[PDB]
């Protein structure tokens, strides 16, 4: 929406909705956690470029990094499903198992970000299958049959 | 019609599927379906059928 | 990023990916290990010729041992499949067992990677079945009947 | 209609398939469908056939 | 191309995945009852010349012995589901029991093995099966009614 | 071929495999077992050439006993098979109990030492089964109706 969303941004909310960090701690946020969260993020949207498809996701230029203050270039409508799908993926570090309310949260933001994403393909006529002489194919058109091509 | 199958189910054995009209085999192969831990869930016929 | 990912970062990945040793870790554990990973994975890849089939791995040339400093020739799209293949087969050095999210997140990559290399060989004419009179073989085509070979 | 079967239920028995309709076999064997701990868990007939 | 696989190293890497011996946890080497070992090896590969079928083992000429020493002659690809299905066979002499997720990985190396095999035989004809006019077997060819034999 | 398999071979093997007499333990043989051993291999021997039937081995000649140091006559392919079916009888004097590892190896083994031995026997033709016209059985042939005898 309004505010741009950074890529440090997705790996605090991540962090924060199962504890671990949070912004209420008395502990650290241990800076190579966050580096190791943002190369997990960085790798999980390579690969999503297969399944889900692509969402806007701004890959890093060059060879450098991917340096957790850069935008995203996602909607702000993506960041739940984007966030929990990360979560589910990193919890395993910590040696951490979720809980049926977190798994459930992540299938109905899951769900919400591929609805908005459907394309239904509808199948084109064959290419042999004639165009009737009710379509007047002499003079308004021209080729009878249907090019089913291009 | 058209048979349907899991993709980790007949990976590496479409050339004899492919010619089964050919060719006359004296069997086809495929693999059993399995879940995440490895147990076997469904044999090794193929799903179903399009109508 | 876009950069290439050398050999020794997908054992490390599988490595942190379980608790075993990380940058926020105090052990690190031992060069012999990383020795025993990179082996590994060059045995996996070499058995992955076959099923899932050729996916570019570079493989080591000549009889020198594989190093972990080597560029594997992996898109990065690919390393999450990889890495958490190659966890699930290292485990039991360590005699661990998986928990039910890692393997269910290793079958979530193991598809995505099976769904980028799908061929679906759609299958021929015969040969010994007619061409009909209708597209003419005799002037603008020639060899009525199809060919089915080449 | 073709027969269809796991790589491992006729492994080393392809030749008394092959020549089936050339002799006359008193029968024809096959093994078992066994999970990955060593159990049964389908019997010796063929998974299913092609349409 | 490629290191030569000898064998000892698949009884290293037999006794390696299941924390026997090695270095990930191990201060207390082997002894040299890799003797064992390496007769189990050879004899599982004199049966596996009948249902799995050959696959290029090289077995010790003459009387002599095997000692680890010596090339295998398998390709790299076999090396896994060569080393998992020897390990299946092992363990009962430390009074050990594999646990579910080394099956699963026995059991899919093993498939990629079976599925480097098949054949397929491919039957043929009757033999007083006729083959019709339309093949001319006056001039181009001769025999009228298939071979089905040689 | 290598080494004669020896009867004393096949009955250490299988005392080996469940850890009652090898280095690989706390254990050392005694003699009275081997003898005991011995004399069940010999038994269910002769035993097997009803079921399973004969398979090529060398029994004693009828006036003197068993001797480990005897050739027994076994090709190396069957040494495992034979085993774990000995130690499956052998185990109960001990008054253990076999581990479902044991079982699932001794019944592969079983399975592949059967593979070698089917024969199929193939039904013949009835005997007042004619024989047509096409066969000339007075020109060509003679015995007109199959023999269906032998």
């Amino acid at each position: 929406m309004a505010t741009v969303l950074t890529k440090g941004e997705i790996v605090l909310f991540a962090l924060r909705k199962f504890a671990i960090a949070s912004n209420a701690s008395l502990t650290d946020v241990e800076p190579q956690s966050i580096e190791d969260g943002v190369n997990d993020l960085e790798d999980m949207m390579s690969e999503w470029m297969i399944n889900p498809g692509d969402i806007g996701y701004a890959f890093a230029t060059g060879d450098e990094q991917p340096l957790p203050d850069d935008e995203s270039g996602l909607p702000r409508k993506y960041k739940h499903a984007v966030g929990y799908q990360l979560l589910l993926r990193m919890l395993s570090d910590y040696s951490l198992e979720p809980t049926p309310q977190v798994l459930s949260n992540a299938q109905r933001s899951y769900d919400a970000l591929m609805t908005d994403t459907l394309v239904v393909p509808s199948m084109r006529r064959r290419g042999d299958f004639p165009v009737g002489q009710g379509n007047k194919y002499d003079v308004f058109t021209s080729d009878r049959y249907y090019p089913g091509d291009l | 019609q058209i048979p349907i199958v899991g993709m980790e189910q007949i990976r590496g054995l479409e050339k004899h599927w492919e010619a089964r009209n050919k060719k006359r085999p004296a069997f086809l192969p495929l693999r059993e379906v399995r879940d995440k831990s490895g147990n076997i869930i469904a044999g090794a016929t193929p799903a179903g059928y399009t109508q």
